[PDB]
């Protein structure tokens, strides 16, 4: 209930490594470094959760 | 064709996609295993690809986001889609 | 000669009736129902006279409905397997004709379908499946009794009188149970009201059924043990019917009166509630049970029958009715307010709670048919009177 | 110029109704009407091709039959015996009862639906105002029956019965089919 | 269409016993004019 | 000008005959230690499982559909009683879930095993073309009958793709397969009714809550039909995607190709020896033992169809056939239940 949506199932994960995976080609990359991946996670964090404000 | 077929190996645009019914929907739903549209009525038994991107600009259930009521209820959409 | 013997035997004997009832489908486990529904229709009425004029009927019609995995199709298969003059499709694919004749072209007729089934018993399953065009075709054979053929080239007329059992799956393939018979098999009007009668099933768990299934099946599907029997056997039951067949059942006796009233009984406490399975009960079901007392005539092999034989058919239609359940005019009217509102209470709760609220939604209801203050008062005086007078 | 069809009761199965053209000439004009039979006794002629030459395939001429003269055309009775004996039991007044109590046996009935049905289907008067208008002479029974109602048989009995009587049920169809073409 | 019949209706022991029981004797079966006679007389008088 | 090794009783008469002319090869035959070999292996108690994970040893995870699908490969026991019967050892099998869940790959990898199995896309698919062509020879400008695709899969095992999908006359035909266990074909030239026996796996596309029954779409009688329908969900694992992302992320690297599930202990070729083995030397038979525990579940499930119970006694006797059994534990028809609830604990949502 409110919250959610759940279940992040795997076409999330998929996606994040997705985002990854374009994140670097704006570093134009091969590399797919860390900070990469953490900031697809923060974009998808961010999307939602702005319903807390 | 047109949209998804009109525009494909490039992005789609759509609005008020919640008033798009049904039979819109289906098309939508299943073109996010990409790559794919199957026509099977009438004269036509293609198969045609669909390389298209989406976005989807939407309102949540009337009148705006009722706080009252959880997420997923303020918006319309089943979670078939979502995923 | 040798033979007849055991024929003698058979009709001697005053369960053999039973016997028959329970020796049908062997396949089949129980309803007890179906099996009759299915018997009675290879053992057929007079089917003849009464001139001038126009020609009774005679045979007999089934369509039995039920939520799937309900086995409908065995006693189907087992239609087809045991009796000779027996045709078998599945139509949604009939197509068309199908169950008509082409014809061939000259002017040499196809069989075909149902008509090369003839004087018989024909199986389709789902009549749900094959839409407007053929179905009316049926109604064709099954209201004028012939069928009437001419394709871009010679005309014809080709008789076809014959018994169609069907198996047709409810709209959602379950019940709704609430839900009118009427709307639920889903077939128009006129082929509905000449199939007499529905025979309806539904499967819902008792775990002594239950452990039954299980174990008839997986006995079944055991060589061994294949040692179920039925009393008949399955070679002998037909010579025994055409024997059977052979007689002309004619009750010229004066207990047929009797019927009248049975007739009478079955209408008058069906005529209210209207929200019971009516039906109307048609006239054409007296009609009806004419062909269903001569079947059990040609059953017994007794003729001019009995009153007794008359109440068993009598009682079929009975459940048949209620598997399709689920100056005092003044009085009349407040009586079929008790007896509605305790009839729906009871079948959907206990009923009970505070009288005053059936004299509440009572008025709710009445005040629509008020004409006049006066229609009011009286009828509030009067549902008062009947509740102090019930008290 | 008419033209003049081969009548339809006189078709032999299987054939379509062929037809010649009739010309027409001084006071035989006018003297012929759409849709009635007529006699004629005009001479035969072809002239000239005529006009084909494009579809046949061969030097093939109309036909074309020049008039002459016009003309009109050209198992239970009643019997005198039967008749003078008929006449005394018409007499009764009670026999109308009866008849309507005769009229549909086998249904049971009623003494309304029946009425209705005897009503109708014995007569009435035509009946032509000088010179204008008719009236209507016939009864039209609107039958509203009812499930399970007799009222289908009903109907059918007057098949049997009268004269003239002809079962084009709804649609279809049961030939015929309530529409001239 | 000048006559309207119509049918009903609730349910009557009269109408009910005295149709059912010309029915049923139809069905076991296997004062009014001779139907000749009056399929003759309305041709008759109609002419 | 024109447009594992095979079972027994489906050969008969070419054991029957083929001998009396003799012949050479036909059934794989079998050395005598590796027997010794099977019959050891038969003993190890995590064999369930074990031959569970070396079915698909790309595919990670799901472990109960790999297993599900392991009793297709061993499924039923046939019977003919004295005429008639013959219910098989056909089990079918249909699994709808989420996209890019390797619900296709199963398909491709159970086609590979399959000796005569036969795989069909949807829409690919027409009810003339699963049966019955009768084409022109045009070699011989002739007529000659042809096999449909289901005619030609009869034994082992029909994989379907996007089984959703179908046009509505095809699934028309599956309600004469499912059923009947062969077809009947009067159509045009030779009116019989030939033997198509075979097991089916179906893949599906669904179009939290909602009636889930509602949402595989399908006509819910078709849809009851099928033996086990697998549902893919969230195991809730954690846990699970970092094993399996490690299985698939791989390759990757190494690039060249070198074992794939290790470190797991792996059979090979001997799961398929194994496998047919077990399918020509085994009979199971119930007995008592089953009859009490099989009916309760089916109660349970009660308090559905009758059809059920039918896919539970094959399908639990396929289990019961593995393990070298030619009578069922009372034990075994635990899990031969599990497997239809392990979906319902899918169900939940």
């Amino acid at each position: 209930s409110k919250f959610s949506f759940g279940q992040a199932t795997p076409r999330t994960l998929l996606g994040i490594i997705r985002l990854s995976q374009a994140l670097a080609k704006l570093r134009l990359a091969d590399m797919v470094d860390i900070d990469d991946v953490e900031e697809a996670l923060r974009l998808v964090r961010v999307s939602k959760e702005s319903l807390y404000q | 064709g047109g949209a998804l077929v009109l525009a494909d190996n490039g992005i789609c645009c759509i609005d008020e996609f919640d008033k798009m019914d049904e039979s819109d929907r289906t098309a939508i739903h299943e073109v996010m295993e990409q790559q794919t549209i199957s026509i099977s009525k009438a004269g036509i038994n293609t198969t045609l690809n669909a390389r298209t991107s989406i976005l989807a600009a939407a309102n949540p259930l009337y009148g705006r986001y009722n706080p009252r009521l959880s997420p997923l209820d303020n918006i319309n959409l089943p979670a078939a889609l979502l995923s | 000669s040798d033979e007849i013997n055991e024929l003698k035997e058979m009709v001697k004997d005053e369960h053999i009736y039973d016997k028959l009832v329970r020796s049908i489908a062997p396949a089949v486990f129980g309803h007890e129902a179906v099996k009759k529904g299915i018997l009675l229709q290879m053992l057929g009425g007079v089917h003849k006279s009464t001139v001038e004029g126009i020609k009774l009927r005679g045979d007999i019609n089934i369509c039995v409905v039920g939520d799937p995995s309900t086995s409908k199709s065995q006693f189907l298969k087992y239609v087809v397997g045991f009796a000779p003059r027996s045709v078998y499709t599945s139509g949604k694919a009939s197509s068309a004709a199908g169950l008509t004749a082409a014809v061939v072209r000259d002017y040499t007729i196809e069989a075909g379908a149902l008509m090369l089934a003839d004087n018989g018993i024909c199986c389709i399953d789902e009549f749900d499946k094959m839409d407007i065009s053929d179905q009316v075709a049926i109604h064709e054979a099954m209201e004028q009794q012939t069928i009437s053929i001419a394709k871009a080239g010679i005309h014809a007329t080709l008789n076809a009188r014959t018994s169609i059992l069907a198996a047709a799956n409810p709209v959602g393939g379950r019940y709704n149970r609430k839900l009118s018979l009427r709307g639920n098999l889903n077939m128009t009007a006129p082929i509905m009201s000449r199939f007499d009668l529905f025979f309806v099933i539904l499967d819902d768990c008792n775990e002594k059924i239950d452990t039954e299934l299980a174990s008839h099946i997986v006995d079944l599907h055991m060589k061994r043990d294949e040692a179920i029997e039925p009393p008949f056997s399955a070679e002998q039951l037909r010579r025994y019917i055409k024997y059977a067949r052979t007689f002309k059942p004619i009750l010229t006796k004066e207990a047929r009166s009797y019927l009248v009233e049975k007739y009478k009984e079955l209408r008058k406490d069906d005529a209210q509630g209207f929200s019971r399975s009516s039906y109307r009960i048609t006239v054409r079901q007296l009609e009806s049970m004419i062909r269903l007392s001569e079947a059990i005539a040609r059953a017994n092999c007794v003729d001019e029958i009995t009153p007794s034989f008359i109440a068993e058919a009598y009682d079929l239609l009975r459940q048949s009715i209620i598997r399709v359940d689920v100056t005092y005019d003044k009085y009349v009217s407040m009586m079929n307010m008790i007896v509605r509102k305790i009839a729906e209470v009871d079948r959907e709760g206990a009923e009970e709670l505070t009288a005053v609220d059936i004299v509440d939604w009572y008025l709710l209801q009445k005040e629509n048919d008020l004409g006049s203050l006066a229609e009011y008062w009286e009828e509030r005086r009067l549902a008062f009177k009947v509740i102090k007078r019930l008290v | 110029r008419v033209t003049l069809q081969e009548a339809p009761g006189t078709v032999p199965p299987g054939r379509l109704p062929r037809h010649r053209e009739v010309i027409l000439l001084a006071d035989l004009v006018d003297v012929s009407k759409p849709g009635e039979e007529v006699e004629v006794t005009g001479i035969y002629k072809n002239n000239y091709d005529g006009n084909l030459n494009a579809k046949n395939g061969f030097p093939v001429f109309a036909t074309i039959i020049e008039a002459n003269s016009i003309k009109r055309r050209e198992v239970f009775s009643w019997t005198e015996e039967e008749e003078r004996e008929f006449r005394k039991i018409s007499r009764d007044r009670g026999i109308i009862d009866k008849i309507i109590s005769s009229m549909a046996p086998s249904i049971y009935g009623h003494r309304d639906i029946k009425t209705a049905v005897a009503c109708s289907l014995f007569g009435g008067v035509p009946k032509n105002v000088n010179g204008k208008h008719s009236i209507r002479g016939d009864i039209n029974v609107l039958l509203l029956g009812d499930p399970g109602t007799a009222k289908s048989q009903i109907l059918k009995y007057v098949e049997k019965t009268a004269h003239r009587a002809v079962f084009a049920t709804g649609q279809g169809a049961s030939a015929v089919g309530l529409t001239a073409s | 269409f000048d006559i309207l019949c119509v049918v009903r209706d609730l349910v009557d022991e009269e109408a009910d016993e005295r149709l059912a029981t010309f029915v049923v004797d139809s069905h076991v079966r296997s004062s009014p004019i001779p139907q000749e006679l009056l399929m003759k007389y309305i041709h008759y008088a109609r002419t | 000008k024109v447009s594992d090794v095979d079972t027994s009783t489906i050969e008969q008469e070419l054991m029957q005959n083929k001998v009396d002319h003799n012949e050479v090869e036909e059934v794989r035959q079998i050395t005598d230690q590796d027997l010794a070999k099977i019959r050891e292996v038969a003993a190890r108690e995590d064999l369930y499982s074990l031959l569970a994970r070396s079915i698909a040893p790309s595919i990670y995870e799901l472990e109960d559909v790999k297993k599900g699908i392991l009793l297709q490969l061993f499924g039923g026991t046939n019977k003919t009683f004295t005429k008639g019967g013959r219910y098989r050892g056909d089990i079918n099998i249909l699994l709808c879930g989420d996209p890019s869940t390797s619900k296709s790959q199963i398909l491709q990898y159970v086609h590979k095993i399959t000796p005569r199995g036969v795989y069909t896309s949807g829409k690919g698919s027409s009810a003339v073309g699963l049966t019955a062509y009768i084409t022109r020879d045009v070699d011989t400008k002739q007529l000659v009958l042809e096999s449909g695709a289901l005619v030609l899969s009869d034994g082992g095992v029909c994989c379907i793709d996007e089984f959703d999908k179908m046009s509505d006359s095809t699934r028309s035909v599956l309600h004469e397969v499912m059923e009947q266990q062969t077809i009947s074909i009067a159509k045009a030239g030779i009116i019989t009714t030939l033997n198509a026996r075979s097991s089916i796996l179906a893949s599906a596309n669904p179009i939290p809550n909602l009636p889930v029954t509602e949402n595989i779409d399908l006509p819910p009688p078709l849809l009851s039909r099928f033996d086990l329908v697998y549902l893919v969900l969230d195991k809730v694992d954690e846990k699970n995607d970092r094993e399996l992302a490690k299985h698939l992320t791989n390759l990757y690297l190494e690039d060249k190709p070198e074992h794939i599930s290790q470190d797991d202990v792996l059979p090979v070729e001997f799961l398929t020896m194994y496998i047919s083995y077990a399918k020509e030397h085994i009979h199971p038979i119930i007995t008592e033992a089953a009859k009490t525990e099989l009916v309760r579940a089916y109660v349970g499930m009660r308090k559905a169809t009758t059809r059920q119970l039918e896919s539970m006694i094959r399908l639990a006797e396929a289990h019961a056939k593995m393990k070298l059994k030619n009578v069922v534990e009372l034990e075994d028809v635990q899990e031969a239940v599990r497997l239809i609830r392990s979906a319902i604990k899918d169900y939940a949502t």
